[PDB]
């Protein structure tokens, strides 16, 4: 009189093969099939797993220990759904550098999580630093530095590590290395050993933010100056400004429940750099940028006709997967992540994938996606990457632009304005593909005069701590307020998108706004102030 | 229904099921462990042939023996399926010059309808049987024919056949039964009472020799009770050739359910019997009696081991009885004052009485007849205090002509009972109420008759009913007589003050 | 015919969620429902539990033994209760430094355990350096220590660790770090190997106060100076006086209850390092300083509605729970901590807190929480923090001032005057929030004359032996009595708050107290001496 329980997981197999859910009473939790019209009341979500394998994930955790919970609390709450693979993402962030020569440009620098094309399985950022000019002087890094053809500057920087995935690591912490360019490596960060004994939970820093970041530097006597760099190496960085941060897997040890008494203890016999493969061959792979236009990355486990034991685990659709594995609902049964519809992303597809999408199109004799999207079946090793249509994409599919018209619509709400600037209350996404603004004033006979003309004057707009941008017009002025000829003279603003950006001075190195793409954000008469 | 029925079936299932109806749980799991054997049994009922072929086949068995049988056999039976109803001649005739008033003073005169009571009854088995429980002359026709009728059906019934009986609801509980049918719907039984009726029927015993049809017939206008019962294969029984069956005496029957049903727009009472070993029955029996002595031996003060509690019921309608001891127990003590039990108690363990609780005629339930003076001189009724015995007697079967209940009717024996105490303690050589004759017949005079009309009776009669009056449980009843009897009250008050 | 028991813990599950209580019969101790009637008289607490959790709090452990004092005899007893994680709280205590060049400036130095808003799970303290000149003549240290631009200091400072946590370390002691400033890493105290084979109970000095403090610098030949420190530092710490000391969260093993002898082993397989993460994620984090104006931390165990399992435990209301976790009792049907009623006190949110809060305030129909006190569920995640109504406080959440009126109740008490000083009894709280006394004369005709009109010359008060404060007038006088130009000329006294003193001096280098605001205490005249 047992049910029959092939897999060994707990679970018995029809529950597996058609359907349960976990609910509690009075305090007692038992596994239940799943009711249609009683469970859903109670904001219960429906489950499928595989009757043939004791993780359908292949992650380290039991198909049914994520739906108990007798797991590592710290998991995040959207791995908890048996279909999405619970393991790290981690990545680095690099805060700011300074440099000098084995008079020093201190200056804070802005990275973003980068992907790009035949893209890889591999985690790699991407940093770049901010061009203004912070101070007056210091115009001609080769000179406010003493180099010399025949010298070597040093670079210290600072750093933090990202955890974006859904599990914890634990006792290791990766190697990472510096590449400059094509090929020219500038260093390896050295893997510091039995010292990350802290925990990286999902969307948590190490070290927190509220600590000192890790300086490279070891300021011991590993290397006199580790970080060298020769003269045409620094020719290379000042026409580019970017680097790139690339990591591999290598993590820790993997943390395992223990039924006996519910102690959480590291186990020493299983270890991730054996894991990942089995998850990364099994699974298609959604990156999403809904959020906060960051990529997150999610891993769903689809069949795969080819392999017997594959075709055990439940069939996926793709709309349920972003129901599952991103948070899309449906009050009214229109797809949206908080209000915005489905139909604001687009779609695209690696060349493996595409001419196998084209013919889950043809049998169902349909040419809009959107419209028949719930009935495509996901294969194993698809690559999809849905990003907003609205903004405009650099090579690394990175956010850089997007339609004046969006961004001039984005402007209509002026909360203050006075002579000193203004104070606004911008969505916070906006923010993150505007570099400065260029202000001139217009005489009522049409003359243009710029205030920071300067290619590396523009960052003048501050963000003040009720979330309001404030723009102040005495930063690259001379410490004075905004003076005006004539009360009928126009004051224009302009705001430049990241991609219509200079980086450096031109050939006959122009400093000059001149020649820069500029699009009209504001015009308010003298006395319209 | 059906949705339920689904879900008990599936064992992955199940546990879902019980989850969040346990009690509907329960309830099919009641019906499918022993509730569907009962479901075939009645279908086949409705069809003629399965019927007929069922009653033919059982003849076909019991053929054999009823030629065989004598004919002293039939002539016995002949008289017990079918009651029997110028011997004075001398001064009988000359003074004479409901039932018993149409086929046939307060002097020397009613004696002789007592005695002419027990002659002119009736020759009949069945109910001397169920009512003693198991003329002088008499009694040998009734030895040698009962000896004769039992030494007779040696076949045990030795599948399960069931059988229907119809009986009269006044059989078991009179009282109840003038209520039964809602005053405003005859069709309808106030669930109610119905309650009740169920809350402590568990098992009941047939003393006599039931007479049942094998197929279900229609029922008289006052019987609403259809009894079935599952039969044991080593209970005799014997057939007769108008379709009906003679059960053993002595049977003992387990009470599994008792519900309602619908037939033909009319409602009636099911009662789901199963045939048991009365012995095995009667062992749960002592256990009950021990239980209700043990607890209320350390109550009063009373030694652990004395019974002074014995359950004599024997009847259709014995374990309701049983159950109700305890509450009429527990009434009596929180009906009455504490220092009045203690004494009582005393007056009782010094001595060897006992409460006797029985279904049975009072002058052949245990000793009332060992201190009658005179055969005719018996009497039969809920009960009384024997002095001579030093014994309560409550006849369960029977119901209270006065009383409303059974608590008022104890109360109303428990005053013939006190008077008895305050003689012992009064004159200890003297009739225990000698001393109160000639004070209550004097109180009985001015107003005696003015109460009730069983009070009026005597002043044995009148201080029982008073002493539950004035210390009855419903204070309108006690403050009565304080406004119709003001004199009564201070003297009443006085005697069961004498500690 | 076994009663059922899930958890494995020894007691059944029905017991778990119903109800329970242990007890002492002759001399054996069994368990037993709750009975209402039976156990009030006897001073017992109604226990409940989770049917489904080997440790309903998570720590390590069991429900069973907790109560049943199976257990490490030196847990705290607050922590006995089921709900109340036992686990330990490192924070470290310098208590005195000494500075010279690598005429030696020897101070006395004073700790707080700090705590600021965002705040996160990470311990760290703050020391305050003495500013009073032990010395007349050590005016200005950049010149009592002969630094020069081109030189350099030493630091040596004494340490001592404190434990205000729940349960005991018992080998490992925990590495911490030096900061100065924003982001100047002085020194990383080292891990020093083998050596802590002592045991840091509740509420204990390691070493203990009897003991020598452990001298920082080594002493021995690993570096002749580790702490060196470039002069502008000394500038920097000259404007700031003060200091960081961050400390992680690497603690040592756990203490083990055995049961078949009931010898407490250390265990080498569990590590603190590992069930911390698992208590900060399940647990509400309840602050209050209300014992003596110190900051204690308690995690209770709250329900998270999106976990099963998690809903399995007992619903905690906010009432209870500071009922069990520190000591409120219920004399009249009020809520108060030894006299102190709940309406003194303090209820802060933070933000994520604050909607769950404000909704759970908004179904109640309720504007005070101090009324529907007993209405308030708590959910996993709070973070609650409960202060004293009556001071004013500074940015990072240590007390640092009151109302003048409240202060001036605390002095009406005159136990005793002379010419030689004051002999108090102030209850031994305020005087952490008293920087010092100005003492000044008045003369007949309004003058005023301020006896220590020196910044750094308020040092005038001591406490004697029995517990009353003692005012020295001869200390920063000229070792002379107190002279009174008439008998009729008032003596005033004030008071200065710490929030309102200098610890520099200003722009034009005063030292006069006059722009310090003052607050008016004992006031007399020459003859009511």
């Amino acid at each position: 009189p047992t049910v029959p329980d092939r897999d060994n997981d707990g679970i018995p197999d029809s529950l597996e093969v058609e359907g349960y859910t976990v609910d509690v009473k009075n305090k007692r939790t038992f596994l239940s099939p799943w009711i249609s019209n009683i469970h859903e009341k109670k904001g219960l979500t429906k489950y499928k797993s595989s009757p043939e394998k004791w993780s359908t994930a292949s992650d380290p955790y039991s198909d049914f220990e994520k739906v108990t919970g007798r797991i590592d609390k710290n998991v995040s709450p959207e791995a908890r759904h048996p279909l999405v693979a619970a393991y790290p993402i981690v990545h680095v962030d690099m805060e700011n550098i300074i440099l000098s020569k084995n008079r020093t440009i201190s200056k804070n620098t802005s990275t973003s999580r980068t992907h790009t094309s035949g893209f890889s399985n591999s985690n790699s950022s991407t940093v770049a630093i901010d061009h203004s000019l912070s101070l007056a002087g210091e115009r001609t890094w080769a000179e406010t530095m003493g180099l010399n053809t025949a010298d070597t500057a040093r670079l210290n920087a600072n750093i933090r590590y990202v955890n974006t995935g859904t599990a914890p690591i634990y006792n290791v912490l990766p190697t990472t290395s510096l590449v400059l360019g094509k090929n020219q490596t500038l260093a390896t960060i050295k893997a510091k050993e039995n010292q990350l004994s802290q925990i990286l939970a999902p969307n948590n820093y190490y070290p927190s933010k509220n600590l000192a970041p890790i300086a490279l530097n070891a300021q011991d006597d590993f290397s006199s100056t580790p970080i060298t760099m020769n003269y045409n190496q620094f020719l290379e960085l000042e026409k580019t400004k970017q680097l790139r941060l690339d990591t591999d897997q290598v993590y820790g040890n993997i943390a395992t429940y223990n039924f006996e008494n519910g102690r959480v203890r590291v186990d020493t016999g299983s270890n991730w750099s054996e894991v990942l493969p089995q998850i990364q061959e099994t699974t298609a792979r959604i990156i999403f940028n809904g959020k906060d236009l960051n990529l997150v990355e999610r891993r769903i486990a689809a069949v795969n006709p080819s392999d017997p034991l594959e075709t055990t685990k439940p069939d996926m659709t793709l709309k349920e997967a972003l129901k599952i594995a991103f948070g899309f609902n449906e009050p009214n049964g229109n797809l949206q992540y908080q209000g915005k519809d489905i139909t604001e992303f687009d779609f695209n597809f690696d060349q493996q994938t595409s001419q196998n999408i084209k013919n889950q199109l043809a049998e169902l004799n349909a040419t809009n996606i959107y419209t028949v999207l719930d009935k495509i079946k996901l294969n194993a090793k698809m690559n999809i990457l849905i990003r907003d249509k609205r903004f405009h994409y650099d090579r690394n599919n990175i956010a850089v632009g997007a339609d004046e018209s969006v961004v001039k619509e984005a402007h209509r709400e002026v909360i203050n304005s006075s002579t000193e600037g203004l104070l606004l209350n911008i969505d916070k996404d906006i923010r993150k593909i505007l570099s400065g603004y260029i202000v001139e004033i217009e005489d009522t006979e049409g003359l243009k005069e710029v205030i920071n003309d300067r290619y590396d004057m523009l960052n003048i707009s501050s963000l003040r701590q009720d979330g309001k941008t404030f723009i102040d017009f005495k930063k690259y002025n001379d410490k004075l307020p905004l003076y005006i000829s004539n009360p009928n003279y126009k004051v224009n603003v302009y705001a430049v998108t990241k991609e219509n950006t200079i980086i450096n001075p031109s050939e006959n190195g122009d400093t000059s706004t001149n020649g820069i793409k500029k699009i009209l954000i504001f015009s308010k008469k003298g006395y319209e102030i | 229904f059906a949705k339920a029925f689904a879900y008990y079936i599936e064992p992955q299932h199940r546990d879902v099921l019980q989850l969040y109806a346990p009690e509907a749980f329960n309830y099919m799991d009641k019906f499918n462990e022993q509730e569907i054997n009962l479901s075939l049994e009645e279908l086949k009922d409705q069809r003629m042939l399965a019927r007929y072929e069922k009653w033919e086949k059982i003849k076909q068995h019991y053929q054999h023996w009823s030629d065989s049988l004598s004919e002293e056999g039939r002539g016995l039976l002949k008289k017990l399926q079918i009651p029997i109803e110028h011997s004075l001649s001398q001064e009988e005739k000359e003074l004479l010059k409901t039932e018993e008033k149409e086929f046939l003073l307060s002097e020397k005169e009613k004696e002789f309808l007592k005695k002419l009571k027990l002659d002119i009854q009736p020759y009949d088995i069945n109910q001397r049987l169920q009512d003693t429980g198991g003329n002088l002359d008499v009694r040998k026709q009734y030895k040698r024919d009962i000896q004769n009728i039992d030494a007779l059906l040696h076949q045990s019934i030795g599948n399960k056949i069931y059988l229907y009986e119809n009986m009269n609801i006044n059989n078991l509980t009179a009282t109840l039964g003038a209520d039964l049918v809602d005053s405003t719907d005859n069709t309808k039984i106030n669930r109610g009472i119905f309650n009740e009726f169920k809350k402590n029927f568990k098992y009941s015993i047939s003393s006599n020799y039931m007479i049942v049809d094998i197929n279900e017939r229609p029922a008289l206008d006052n019987e609403r009770l259809k009894w079935r019962i599952q039969l044991s294969p080593d209970t005799r029984a014997g057939y007769l050739e108008n379709g009906k069956l003679i059960l053993q005496r002595n049977i003992g029957l387990e009470i599994k359910d008792v519900q309602i049903i619908k037939q033909s727009e009319k409602e009636y009472i099911r009662i789901d019997a199963k045939v048991v070993p009365k012995s095995k029955i009667d062992t749960k029996i002592q256990e009950a009696q021990l239980n209700i002595n043990q607890e209320w031996n350390k109550a009063l003060g009373l030694p652990k081991y004395t019974k002074l509690i014995t359950f004599n019921v024997h009847n259709r309608y014995a374990s309701n009885i049983v159950e109700s001891a305890y509450l009429i127990l527990n009434e009596w003590k929180n009906n009455i004052q504490s220092d009045l039990i203690k004494k009582v108690t005393n007056y009782l363990v010094d001595g060897n009485g006992r409460f006797v609780f029985t279904d049975i005629t009072l002058p052949n339930i245990a000793e009332q007849y060992t201190h009658q003076d005179e055969i005719y001189e018996q009497v039969h009724s809920k009960g009384l205090y024997v002095p001579e015995s030093r014994s309560i007697l409550l006849h369960g079967p029977s119901k209270g002509v006065e009383l409303r209940n059974d608590s008022e009717g104890f109360i109303h024996e428990f005053g013939h009972a006190v008077d008895d105490y305050a003689g012992y303690l009064l004159d200890k050589n003297q009739s225990d109420l000698v001393t109160n004759s000639k004070k209550f017949i004097d109180i009985f005079k001015e107003e005696g008759s003015n109460l009730t009309s069983y009070g009026r009776t005597n002043e044995a009669e009148f201080f029982a009913e008073a002493f539950r009056l004035m210390h009855s449980t419903d204070h309108a009843e006690r403050l009565k007589v304080q406004k119709n009897a003001p004199k009564t009250f201070q003297f009443i008050n006085d005697q069961i003050k004498f500690i």
